[PDB]
């Protein structure tokens, strides 16, 4: 069943894709705002 | 020790013979 | 068998060092 | 823009700097880690 | 407990006052964005 | 150069060189089973490691019997 | 051992003497540039 | 003209601090790593893993604190933050060594990122990859000997410790348990390094000995442009010195280079290489000629038979405190001790 | 050989960067002090105290001996201070 | 006309905030007896 | 164009393949008696009574020894410091027995040395050079006679010189670092940090300028022969080789000088080794190294064991052991 | 000042080939013996 | 002393393969010359 | 059937020659040792 | 025979030195 270390998994498993996606959110934010000009 | 060394000449001479056959100078008219 | 273990090197160094020199000499005369 | 001379940033911030060092030397012989 | 507030009062005290003093320059910032 | 007759059989298997799919192609599919098998090599390294424990799942020898 | 030692004494002091006349004999001039 | 080229566009733009796709790994890790020890080294024990204080909030000073190895009852545990182990108490985490995989790993993440940025620079700048490749030296080392080792012996616990005392103990241990001053790929490194510092001065100083004269000041640092085309120094007149000097001299600057970067680099992968071994206990303690001799013929002695004396006391004088896990009692008499010491 | 951003030497001497830093600065460093003096440090990392190392009549250390149970280890050592 | 808050405040400040706040910390400790 | 003029210009001449000079008039023999001494007691001395117990170390090959055991042994405790040439023995026996070899070679070494040293400024001079890459060779000398001279004067005896072998080496060290502590001594980390610095920017340099050649060759060539000796130009971009450096650092941490960068090469392993020459030589004089040992306790006056402790037990363990029929009284204060 | 006596020497693919079957015959001959 | 009998045929291929690599190749690329 | 395009002749100058032999001179001088043990 | 080794080796390296220095390539100017 689900043990309390897959558990820990899981909550591993969403923290990184919450640091991954809001550092990528934010990275995309601002290269969109502050372009180069060509 | 002793038939590996026997072994290996041996077949370093086999090895000669396919040398010496196929890949020898040909011998061409000049 | 109770062979004697210097007949080891000396065999291989009859072999090496004569083959050695003879290929010295050939590659040599190849590349010129 | 260029108000406090450098000289006078440098030298403030250095004598902070032999202060809070000075201050961990002295702990060396006071209080914890000190064998006493 | 208690001692999370009194450590965190002059960091947020300093962040304030930086704030205050810098926030007329911070909009002339964002503004020439676009 | 040769011709010959396992040549010419194999010939339309050597005949696409530098044939590329437009642009990003299946680029975003690829990303899909990369992140799928990352995760699936993550649970298989933390079993072993013992950080990740399963029921029934004896990480020891004694799983031979 | 007396030979040996007298031989030593006399081959240190040969070797010494050729240092200290060497470097007295004008070793300044002995440059490329500008010699006195 | 989609995200992924507008977001490149922004990581690659030329700002004081570069940033890169390269540094989306680099920076956290580098940074984390970093915080990692100095969070430790300030205010975390070793109490409970090592029967040791280890941080500056302890008592200790720049050369004693450290972030410790986990207990040797961890094994290899990853240790994360939300495992098995701490369940997500931080407090737990950091008495149990938790931020000791926590450097390690975001280290070792970090060094992947820093010569991956070296890449994308060299790459953007249109220069060859030869830095990246040097530092290849560098990462070797760490996963060698942080990560390899360890992982062949029962626990990180016996991996370093990250502080100057612990690195310290981690050299003589190494000398007593693995008589790795025997060790024929560590005496390779160490010719690579000593060899290394050896070429870096040598070569500084023989291009300030061979300086042409270039401007009229007596401090010849000015008479140097960054775009003139004309080599600052002679490489003839240094040629005939090191020549004359020593019989051999370098001819070819390229070469002359190229060897600086090869012989650390090469110095540090032998290192890397033996310490490998010693993950094993694949040591190079022993010549067996010596030993049967010394064995049958008690007047025969040599620096090797005296070494391994003193790696013999190393080893029962240092063993119950530095292992207090085995539970090891060596009471007065079975210590070795030679006369009144 | 410039970037764009605004040369360090002109900030450290300009008015304005001392107006806002001789508050952030020893706001951050009394703040640091606070840490410590008021003991929250100990408690947030766990760090024994001069009085915690040891019970009063023990000398062993309490070494951690368990992987799994661990954390009850620890907890179990402290309860046999209070 | 500069910019206030870049990519470099950031870094400098990642740094320099913490930096500060140990060093406040462990002036502390060089007052802690047993 | 009298005998001694023309000696003395063949001396100094700059014409000879190797330079002599006058300081090559000193090194010459005595770096030949240093090595032909050197080599014979490497290959046949019988074992030495260094530790003056009675007690001979062998550490020639034909007394049982490897290339990696082997030693020129240093001379009897019994000597101490007293001058021991060969005509103050009764017998080479004697001379052989109780060390000789080991004086007559460092001593030989070190004069010569110190004269090689002299010798690259002497060329200099000649050539119309700067004159002191003989003081980067300072620090190796330097570190040459700690370990053989300094070291021995402050004990007393050159018995604990540093052995002319390669495990002897390590003895040397080993037993160093019980009696001293050179690990936690602040010279000693400086020469850490100037020979891994040292390695570092070796390797550095040697990338950076590597990863900068300009385009001369083909693909099929060795690079290498893109630059010809005496050739005017420059081999590589310092702009490109910045360009790179600063950007993967900041901009203000890369050279655009060459001169300062090679002096910054030459300083810093230069440096770094004169300050672990003067911890060998200063711990001669038993100024050793930090002792933390016992610092940390508790409240109620425990014993709270750091690091440093551990390092402590190990040096015990060398303490104890080492010389270990040679002490008769409790305290090794030689 | 080059030495005008100098000439090159060879040995052609054929002569190799005798020479390295006279080598191993007489190796495989006489290693026998060597072993004794 | 009684060391391993193969070390010594060990280290004299050690030395002899390579060297004799190395000479083959210098030699021919004199006689390019 | 033309002959192959891609050879090349090989080179080792002789100061890689004397670089060479010193390397493997002195690796055999290092490991002599731990071969006879 | 391990002393003949590795005097053997000690020499060969001697007499390299000596060709290395009085027999190299000469370096030559441009
Ligand atoms: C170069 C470029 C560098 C780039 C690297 C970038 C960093 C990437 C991060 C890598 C993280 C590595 C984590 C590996 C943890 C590990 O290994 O953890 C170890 C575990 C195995 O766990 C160990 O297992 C041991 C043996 O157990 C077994 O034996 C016991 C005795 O009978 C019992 O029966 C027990 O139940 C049974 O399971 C002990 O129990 C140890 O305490 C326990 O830690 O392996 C496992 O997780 C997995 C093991 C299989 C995978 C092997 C990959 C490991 C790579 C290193 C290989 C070299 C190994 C060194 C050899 C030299
Ligand atoms: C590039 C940045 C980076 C990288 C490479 C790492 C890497 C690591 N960190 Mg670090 N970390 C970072 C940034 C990073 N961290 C930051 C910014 C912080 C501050 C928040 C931390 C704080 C931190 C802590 C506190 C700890 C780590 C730990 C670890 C290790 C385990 C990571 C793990 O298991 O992830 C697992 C997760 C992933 C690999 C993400 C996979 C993404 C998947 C595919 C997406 C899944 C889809 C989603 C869930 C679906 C949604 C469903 C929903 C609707 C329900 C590893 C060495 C641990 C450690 O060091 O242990 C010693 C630990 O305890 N990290
Ligand atoms: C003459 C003396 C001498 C010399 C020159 C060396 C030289 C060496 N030793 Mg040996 N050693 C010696 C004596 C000596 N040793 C003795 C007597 C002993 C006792 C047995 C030892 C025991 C010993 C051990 C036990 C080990 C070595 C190792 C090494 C290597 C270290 C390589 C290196 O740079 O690691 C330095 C580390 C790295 C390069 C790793 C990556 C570092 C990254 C880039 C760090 C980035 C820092 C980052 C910016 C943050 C810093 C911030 C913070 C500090 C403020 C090197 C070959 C190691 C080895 O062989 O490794 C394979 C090793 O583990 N030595
Ligand atoms: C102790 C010795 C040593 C140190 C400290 C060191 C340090 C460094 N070398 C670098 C580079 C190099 N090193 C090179 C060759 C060498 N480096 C050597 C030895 C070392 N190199 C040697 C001997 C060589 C010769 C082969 C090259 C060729 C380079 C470079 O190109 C590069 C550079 O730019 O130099 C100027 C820099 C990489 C910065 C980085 O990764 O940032 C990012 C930071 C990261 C990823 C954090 C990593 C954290 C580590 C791995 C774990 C935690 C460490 C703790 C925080 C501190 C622990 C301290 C206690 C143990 C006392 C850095 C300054
Ligand atoms: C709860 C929550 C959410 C938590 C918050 C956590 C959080 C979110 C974290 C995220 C962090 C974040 C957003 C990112 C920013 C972080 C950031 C700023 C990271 C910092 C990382 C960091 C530690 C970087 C490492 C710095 C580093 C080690 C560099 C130090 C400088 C250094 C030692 C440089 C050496 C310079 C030197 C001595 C000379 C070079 C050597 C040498 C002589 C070279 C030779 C040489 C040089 C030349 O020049 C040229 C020409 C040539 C020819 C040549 O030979
Ligand atoms: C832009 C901003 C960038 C921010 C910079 C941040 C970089 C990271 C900081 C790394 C520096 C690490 C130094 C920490 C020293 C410290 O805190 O000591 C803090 C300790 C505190 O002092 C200890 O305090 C204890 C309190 O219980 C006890 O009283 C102890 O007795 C006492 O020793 O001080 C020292 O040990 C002695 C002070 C002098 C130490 C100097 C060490 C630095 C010199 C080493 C060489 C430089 C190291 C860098 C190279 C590696
Ligand atoms: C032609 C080229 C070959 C010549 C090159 C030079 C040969 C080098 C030989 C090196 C090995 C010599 C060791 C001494 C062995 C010997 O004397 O005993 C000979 C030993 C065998 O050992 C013999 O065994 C006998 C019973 O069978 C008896 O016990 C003998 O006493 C015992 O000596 O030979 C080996 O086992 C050699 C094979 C081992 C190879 C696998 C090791 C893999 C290690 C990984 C290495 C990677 C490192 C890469 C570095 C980068
Ligand atoms: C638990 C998870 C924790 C992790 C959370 C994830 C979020 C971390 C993401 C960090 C990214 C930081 C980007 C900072 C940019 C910024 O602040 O200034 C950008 C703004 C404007 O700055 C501008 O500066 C520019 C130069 S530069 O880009 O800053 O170099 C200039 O072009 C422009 O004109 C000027 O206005
Ligand atoms: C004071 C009296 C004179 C002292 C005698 C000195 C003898 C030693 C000199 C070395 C000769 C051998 C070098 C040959 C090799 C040789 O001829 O090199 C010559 C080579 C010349 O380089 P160039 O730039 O001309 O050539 C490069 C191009 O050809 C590219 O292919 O120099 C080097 O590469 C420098 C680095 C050599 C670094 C090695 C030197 C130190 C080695 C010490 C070895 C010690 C081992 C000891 C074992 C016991
Ligand atoms: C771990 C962790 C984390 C992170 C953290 C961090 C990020 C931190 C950082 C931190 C920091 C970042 C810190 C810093 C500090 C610093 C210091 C403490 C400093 C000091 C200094 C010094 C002391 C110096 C001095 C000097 C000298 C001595 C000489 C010269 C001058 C000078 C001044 C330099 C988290 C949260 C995620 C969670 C998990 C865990
Ligand atoms: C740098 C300046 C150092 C400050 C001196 C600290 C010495 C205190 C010693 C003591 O407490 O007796
Ligand atoms: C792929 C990159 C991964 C990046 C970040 C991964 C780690 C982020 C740290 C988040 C962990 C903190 C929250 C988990 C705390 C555990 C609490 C619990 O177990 O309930
Ligand atoms: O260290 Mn310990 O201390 Ca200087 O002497 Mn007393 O013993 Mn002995 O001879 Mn060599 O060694
Ligand atoms: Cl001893
Ligand atoms: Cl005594
Ligand atoms: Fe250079």
């Amino acid at each position: 069943t689900i043990t309390p270390s897959l558990k820990g998994f899981f909550i591993g498993l969403l923290s990184g894709a919450v640091v991954l996606g809001l550092t990528f959110a934010v990275l995309i934010a601002i290269s969109q705002i502050d372009k180069v000009q060509r | 020790m002793e038939t590996i060394t026997y072994v290996f000449i041996f077949a370093c001479i086999i090895a000669l013979f396919f040398f010496a056959i196929f890949f020898r100078e040909p011998p061409r008219i000049t | 068998m109770e062979v004697n273990q210097l007949g080891l090197i000396a065999t291989a160094l009859f072999v090496l060092v004569p083959s050695v020199f003879l290929i010295i000499l050939y590659v040599q005369t190849e590349s010129q | 823009g260029g108000r406090i001379p450098l000289w006078i940033v440098a030298t403030v911030a250095g004598m902070g700097v032999i202060v809070i060092v000075g201050l961990f030397f002295y702990g060396a012989y006071a209080g914890l880690g000190s064998s006493l | 407990d208690w001692r999370v507030l009194v450590v965190l009062l002059p960091v947020l005290l300093a962040a304030g006052w930086a704030v205050r003093n810098i926030l007329p320059y911070a909009v002339k910032q964002v503004q020439k964005l676009l | 150069a040769r011709r010959t007759w396992l040549g010419d059989i194999l010939r339309p298997l050597n005949s696409e060189y530098g044939k590329v799919a437009p642009g990003w192609g299946t680029t975003p599919l690829m990303a899909v089973f990369m992140g799928l098998f990352l995760v699936f090599l993550l649970i298989i390294l933390e079993i072993y490691n013992s950080t990740l424990i399963l029921d029934g799942v004896n990480v020891s020898w004694k799983a031979l019997g | 051992m007396e030979t040996l030692k007298i031989t030593v004494y006399i081959v240190v002091t040969f070797f010494v003497l050729l240092f200290v006349f060497g470097f007295l004999s004008g070793d300044p001039a002995r440059n490329p540039k500008r010699k006195d | 003209r989609g995200w992924f080229d507008i977001l490149d566009d922004w990581l690659k733009r030329d700002r004081f601090v570069f940033v890169g796709w390269s540094g989306i790994l680099l920076f956290p890790c580098a940074y984390l790593a970093l915080g990692g020890w100095l969070t430790g080294t300030t205010f975390v024990t070793s109490w409970y893993t090592h029967g040791l204080a280890s941080s500056y909030l302890e008592g200790c000073n720049f050369l004693t604190v450290a972030v410790s190895t986990p207990a040797n009852s961890m094994g290899h545990s990853l240790l994360l933050l939300w495992g098995p182990e701490a369940q997500g108490d931080f407090t737990r985490w950091c008495q149990l060594g938790g931020l000791w995989t926590f450097i390690a790993l975001h280290g070792a993440f970090g060094l992947i990122g820093f010569m991956l940025r070296q890449f994308e620079i060299a790459r953007l700048v249109g220069v060859r990859p030869y830095n990246a490749i040097a530092f290849s030296a560098p990462i070797a080392v760490f996963v060698s000997v942080f990560l390899i080792y360890p992982l062949g012996q029962s626990s990180w616990f016996f991996a370093p410790s990250f502080g100057v005392a612990a690195i310290f103990r981690f050299l003589l241990f190494f000398q007593g348990f693995h008589n790795w001053t025997l060790n024929p790929f560590h005496m390779m490194g160490v010719a690579g390094v000593l060899g290394g510092a050896l070429l870096c001065a040598i070569h500084g100083a023989t291009v300030e000995n061979t300086l042409f004269q270039d401007g009229e000041g007596a401090s010849t640092f000015r008479a140097f442009n960054p775009t003139q085309a004309e080599e600052t120094y002679s490489m003839v007149t240094a040629n005939r010195f090191w020549s004359q000097i020593f019989g051999i001299a370098f001819s070819n600057k390229r070469w002359l280079h190229f060897f600086m970067l090869f012989v650390p680099v090469t110095g540090l992968w032998m290192s890397a290489i033996g310490v490998v071994g010693l993950a094993l206990n694949l040591r190079s303690y022993d010549f067996i000629s010596q030993e049967i001799r010394a064995a049958e013929d008690p007047e025969f002695e040599t620096f090797y038979t005296k070494n391994l004396l003193l790696n013999e006391g190393i080893r029962a004088w240092m063993a119950p405190q530095d292992q207090p896990h085995e539970n090891f009692v060596f009471p007065e008499e079975v210590l070795p001790r030679g006369n009144a010491l | 050989g410039t970037t764009g951003e605004r040369p360090f030497s002109d900030i450290i001497t300009s008015v304005r960067y001392w107006v806002i830093h001789s508050i952030t600065i020893p706001a951050l460093f009394i703040a640091g002090w606070l840490f410590v003096s008021t003991g929250l440090a100990y408690d947030v990392f766990g760090t024994p105290r001069p009085d915690s190392y040891y019970a009063q009549e023990q000398r062993s250390i309490p070494l951690v001996t368990d992987r799994f149970e661990a954390k009850q280890q620890v907890e179990t050592f402290l309860e046999q201070l209070k | 006309s500069y910019p206030i808050f870049t990519v470099r405040w950031v870094a400098v400040h990642t740094l320099a905030v913490p930096t500060i706040f140990f060093l406040g910390a462990i002036a502390a400790m060089q007052f802690i007896q047993r | 164009a009298n005998l001694w003029e023309r000696f003395c210009n063949w001396v100094t001449s700059t014409d000879n393949r190797l330079y002599v000079g006058w300081f090559g008039v000193i090194m010459i023999p005595t770096l030949l008696a240093a090595t032909i001494c050197f080599v014979i007691a490497f290959i046949a001395a019988p074992p030495v009574d260094i530790d003056g117990i009675r007690e001979p170390v062998s550490g020639s090959l034909l007394y049982g020894n490897n290339i990696i055991t082997g030693a020129v042994v240093p001379s009897s405790n019994a000597i101490g410091l007293h001058f021991y040439p060969i005509w103050e023995a009764a017998s080479l026996d004697e001379w052989l027995y109780n060390g000789g070899p080991y004086q007559l070679i460092i001593f030989h070494f070190l004069l010569g040395a110190s004269c090689y040293m002299g010798r690259q400024w002497e060329l200099s001079y000649r050539l119309g050079m700067r004159p002191w890459i003989c003081v980067a060779y300072s620090a190796p000398l330097a570190s040459a006679f700690a370990v053989f001279l300094i070291y021995p004067i402050g004990q007393g005896s050159f018995s604990d010189g540093m052995p002319l072998g390669i495990s002897g080496t390590f003895n040397f060290m080993i037993v160093f670092q019980a009696e001293h502590n050179i690990l936690m001594h602040p010279f000693h980390q400086l020469g850490v940090a100037g020979v891994f610095g040292g390695a570092l920017f070796c390797a550095m340099h040697g990338s950076l300028v590597t990863s900068s050649l300009i385009r001369e060759t083909t693909e099929t060539e060795s690079a290498n022969y893109g630059y010809k000796f005496g050739q005017e130009e420059e081999t590589y971009n310092i702009v490109a080789a910045h360009g790179y450096f600063g950007r993967l650092i900041f901009q203000y941490a890369s050279f655009n000088n060459s001169r300062s960068l090679h002096f910054f090469l030459a300083a810093w392993p230069v440096v770094g080794v004169w300050f672990t020459a003067l911890g060998i030589s200063t711990m001669a004089f038993n100024l050793n190294g930090f002792n933390f040992n016992h610092s940390v306790i508790d409240a109620k006056g425990n014993v709270i064991n750091t690091w440093a402790d551990i390092i402590n037990r190990a040096n015990l363990g060398m303490e104890v052991m080492h010389e270990r029929n040679a002490h008769n009284f409790p305290l090794d204060l030689a | 000042e080059p030495n005008p006596n100098r000439q090159p020497v060879e040995l052609n693919r054929t002569s190799l080939y005798l020479g390295l079957l006279l080598i191993l015959v007489l190796a495989l001959l006489f290693s026998s013996y060597f072993f004794n």
